[PDB]
RNA sequence: ACAGCCCCCCCGGCAGCAGCACUCGCCGAAUCCCGGGGCCGAGGGAGCGAGACCCGUCGCCGCGCUCUCCCCCCUCGGGGG
RNA sequence: GGAUGAACCGAACGCCGGGUUAAGGCGCCCGAUGCCGACGCUCAUCAGACCCCAGAAAAGGUGUUGGUUGAUAUAGACAGCA
RNA sequence: CCUCGGUUGGCCUCGGAUAGCCGGUCCCCCGCCGGGGUCCGGUGCGGAGUGCCCUUCGUCCUGGGAAACGGGGCGCGGCCGGAGAGGCGGCCGCCCCCUCGCCCGUCACGCACCGCACGUUCGUGGGGAACCUGGCGCUAAACCAUUCGUAGACGACCUGCU
């Protein structure tokens, strides 16, 4: 599984009905994917890891993309997740602040891949919830949870380092 | 009374890494270093213009030692502001890093 | 461009620059690198020495005289990484190194002009501030370069007099203000377009 | 700029006294047209002011197949009076029009040239 | 050695991205990277926004913490921001930026010809004050 | 409280609406118009009709007018409804 | 395309013009990121840098970064001094 | 004449810092100019290279402003600065010009070559043979041959010759 932004999907299938259930339960899942085919695609792998279903043998009778209900309100996120390293399976709680759930999953593959070298294959996120903020327990996002919070930008580098490429003031870098 | 043409240079001609297609050339207009800057420049004329040994006929004037291979802006090339030209006949490889006119001459604006 | 390109190699990073210098004189451009003893290198010192003391390693077994030939010198060493990045044994490549010129310090027919600056090369932007470094001068002295010391001997008087002149156009220039100040009734009507067109703030 | 003609050419007339460009066709694709406009609405261009009237005159070469003498003759292009006439028809009309407007008139002397560092395509016309 | 900080209420300068030269208010600070930004009175809606492409002015407003447009509003409006932006030598030379930059041919021909006349009157201004200067005679 | 924040409300009202305040989608029988740059111009007797005669302005397709009559608006009979 | 290479990856071939791609790339050689690309990790006095492929293991590190489990602590932890 | 072609305005300069800079000004110290301490300004650099300067149609009537302590001299003579590769720059004295050149106006004129390209600069370009025209100036060495033997396979080298 690639990525890009993804998007939290809300995927509910079934077994198809037979003459030993006519109503076969209903089972609900959230998806984070970067589209609709992959969200069904990782559905199927998981209800087939879990219950003892498959695509041929079921349908999917529902997938909708979940919307954030609340995208202009900062919130803290903890992710229950686990994955396989180069010698093991690991399960980690990470936190993360982001506005959208879908973001702060995206956030969490990123660092995923960054530090751990965790390729998307490899990453379960398995729970995904907003937490209060007395409720944090890393500190890289504890120090956020200030009602006077101020800090400047001390060394601000030069992006525009090519217009003009050529030029006869060097840069000031404090502002 | 004045220049009336931008100045350009011929940077070398459409290639891959070991293979070189020479019907087109790339061309680095001075000023034009971003791809959206180049629509100004597609279709405009341009010249290279050199001195031989012999005089040849110059139109509306005397016989003169100047000769042009003209052509044309086709297309942007790049995304630093290249743009892609074709001659009426294929630029010789010893004009590489040197001048190139883009002439102004269908003008739309 | 038509004129002469001349780069201050003060503050700049060694590989940056040249390729930047590279490009400039493969696309047909005069370029002109003063100060090449100012320019630095990423790394610390030692790493960088080490890495030019493999490169006096690096000699023909049979004939040393016929062998890489090691410049000691900042603007040949800059000139020789220059050679890196240009195609130098064929035609083209040889008049794209013939364009280029390297000086330590600064030279006469420079001295008196204002030099250009990359930023795309420059060390304060192009490294972390945390991050050591080293300079090409005092690499070179230390792997056999001969003339730091008269180098920067000339280099203190051109600043000398570069001190005196810039005092002389900051004396012009406070003169100005004050003739700016003194007519303003016959340039207002003038000020008034320039500034209707955004000259002149 | 006064009119399109016929064959889509563009009358033109920087009037002579200013810049020395009389009733002249030109191709609009060779011209750049710029943002500064005068009001020319009601004035009079001639309607003999016509493709056929602007049209190249040739005389060779009738009664002569073999040149051994020289034909240069009639090279010397004469300026009509009729041309002259309505040169100054447009133009008497056309110059307080452009008077109205402060130093319109040296903008018009003025010719257009490249500077090193002005580019065309960053230029406003 | 700072003077401007990132903090609740602080109005920033967008350089570049979508919303480029406009000015908004910082309502909140996400993860070192991105604030949360509110523009009510100059057309920017709440949303996410990097720190790289702000470029923070003088200007401090007081509401709380992730308040509403409301708040951001009346804060942004009592002590007008925009007329004190706009009053800024910041503003103006924006402005000026802008007006040079929409400048005609004709345009252009005018400055030409204001600019040689000032030049030169000033430059025989300043040659008068050079040789004014020059009768010093003083042991 | 001399600021605010979140949820449920007894219930909302107005505008706008994947926004022309560039927050976040998939699309077009639920889709059309306009413009620019580049390359190209292969083919050569298409006439069922007059019994062709100046080189077939022709087939398919889409249209307009007349073989009816009233009006209306500009030009000085022409043009537009 | 992999610098180079019988077999790898893409793709199979009449002579050409235009458009677009594959695998692979876009500091300079060398066409193309001269994007105001995004988030982190990492300093190496043998750094690292892309299938085949052209060099490494067990075992360690109070380097730094994440994570798991457990424990102590205003009924005053921990570390220092007595 | 022969040949080689490029190019198509210039920037005549602080040192630098980057968790900071720049400009200006009153008191202390060093030769009337600089260094500090104040104080006042600017800082998404506006005393800004995202900048500055110059700006080319030419003239003729013709007025108002800028100037008139002004511009030109391939005109002479004198001085000074510059040595890192000074190959450059600046200042005076005499003489000879025009009151023109810069802005806004008045006035008409120039081949207006009948739509069309290589136009427009550097430029009196570089280099080579040759003719004419004047002025001011110069009258030499190297090599072979010979000799040496501090040298030597041969070349080369060290030497001598009214
Ligand atoms: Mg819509
Ligand atoms: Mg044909
Ligand atoms: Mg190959
Ligand atoms: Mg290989
Ligand atoms: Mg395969
Ligand atoms: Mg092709
Ligand atoms: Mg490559
Ligand atoms: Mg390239």
């Amino acid at each position: 599984k690639a990525s890009g932004t993804l998007r939290e999907y809300k995927v509910v299938g079934r077994c198809l009905p037979t003459p030993k259930c006519h109503t076969p339960p209903l089972y609900r899942m959230r998806i984070f994917a970067p589209n609709h085919v992959v969200a069904k695609s990782r559905f199927w792998y998981f209800v087939s890891q879990l219950k003892k279903m498959k695509k041929s043998s079921g349908e999917i009778v529902y997938c909708g993309q979940v919307f954030e209900k609340s995208p202009l309100r900062v919130k803290n996120f903890g992710i229950w997740l686990r994955y396989d390293s180069r010698s093991g399976t690991h399960n980690m709680y990470r936190e993360y602040r982001d506005l959208t759930t879908a973001g702060a999953v995206t956030q969490c593959y990123r660092d995923m891949g960054a530090r751990h070298r965790a390729r998307a294959h490899s990453i379960q996120i398995m729970k995904v919830e907003e937490i209060a903020a007395s409720k944090c327990r890393r500190p890289a996002v504890k120090q956020f949870h200030d009602s006077k919070i101020k800090f400047p930008l001390p060394h601000r580098v030069l992006r525009r380092q090519h217009k003009p490429r050529f030029t006869t003031k060097r840069p000031n870098t404090f502002f | 009374s004045g220049r009336l043409w931008s100045k350009a240079i011929f940077a070398g001609y459409k290639r891959g890494l070991r293979n070189q297609r020479e019907h087109t050339a790339l061309l680095k207009i001075e000023g034009v270093y971003a791809r959206d800057e180049t629509e100004f420049y597609l279709g405009k004329r341009c010249a290279y213009v050199y001195k031989a040994k012999n005089n040849t006929v110059t139109p509306g004037g005397k016989p003169n030692k100047t000769r042009v291979i003209w052509g044309k802006v086709t297309r942007a090339h790049g995304n630093s502001g290249m743009v892609r030209a074709k001659f009426r006949s294929n630029l010789p490889a010893k004009a590489i890093g040197h001048r190139i006119r883009v002439m102004l001459y269908p003008s739309r604006i | 461009e038509v004129q002469v390109l001349v780069l201050d190699g003060r503050g700049h990073l060694l590989g940056r620059l040249a390729a930047i210098v590279a490009k400039q004189v493969l696309l047909g451009r005069k370029v002109v690198v003063v100060r090449c003893e100012g320019i630095n290198i990423s790394g610390n010192f030692y790493r960088n020495k080490l890495k030019y003391l493999a490169f006096l390693r690096k000699r023909m077994n049979t004939n040393p005289s016929r062998g890489p030939y090691h410049f000691r010198a900042p603007s040949r060493i800059f000139w020789r990484t220059v050679r890196g990045m240009l195609p130098h044994k064929t035609k083209r490549g040889q008049a794209a190194l013939d364009r280029l010129k390297v000086f330590d310090g600064i030279p006469p027919p420079y001295d008196k002009k204002k030099r250009m600056v990359v930023p795309a090369a420059l060390k304060v932007v192009r490294l972390k501030p945390t991050r050591k470094f080293a300079y090409l001068g005092r690499l070179a002295h230390e792997v056999g370069w001969k003339y730091q010391a008269v180098t920067a001997t000339l280099e203190e008087k051109r600043k000398e007099k570069a001190k005196i002149h810039y005092r002389k156009k900051k004396q012009l220039m406070r003169l100005r203000k004050q003739a700016e100040k003194n007519v303003e009734k016959k340039i207002d009507k003038y000020t008034e377009v320039l500034k209707t067109h955004g000259l002149l703030v | 700029f006064l009119k399109q003609l016929a064959s889509g050419l563009l009358l033109v007339t920087g009037p002579l006294v200013l810049n020395r460009v009389p009733l002249r066709r030109t191709h609009q694709k060779f011209v750049i047209a710029t943002s500064t406009k005068i009001d020319i609405s009601n004035v009079k261009i001639p309607k003999h002011l016509t493709d056929a009237y602007f049209k190249k005159k040739k005389l060779r070469k009738p009664r002569h197949q073999e040149g051994e003498i020289f034909d240069t003759e009639k090279e010397k292009y004469e300026i009509t009076e009729q041309r002259k006439i309505d040169q100054k028809a447009v133009d008497s009309q056309i110059l307080p029009k452009i008077k109205a407007i402060p130093q319109l008139q040296g903008y018009l002397r003025s010719v257009f040239a490249l500077t090193n560092g002005i580019y065309p395509h960053k230029l406003v016309f | 050695v700072f003077r401007r900080f990132v903090e609740v209420g602080r109005v920033a300068y967008v350089s570049f991205g979508p919303h480029a030269g406009k000015l908004v208010a910082i309502v909140d600070v996400i993860d070192q990277n991105r604030a949360l930004v509110d523009g009510p009175c100059t057309q920017v809606r709440r949303q996410a926004m990097p720190f790289k492409c702000m470029q923070l002015t003088d200007f401090i407003l007081k509401f709380p913490h992730s308040a509403h447009q409301k708040y951001v509003r009346q804060a942004w409006q009592k002590a007008d921001i925009n007329t004190k932006w706009a009053a800024t030598r910041w503003a103006k030379k924006i402005e000026a930026r802008e007006r040079k930059a929409k400048m005609t041919d004709f345009d252009r021909f005018k400055v030409m010809k204001a600019k040689k006349m000032r030049n030169r009157i000033i430059k025989n201004e300043v040659k008068k004050l050079q040789k004014a200067a020059l009768l010093k005679a003083s042991p």
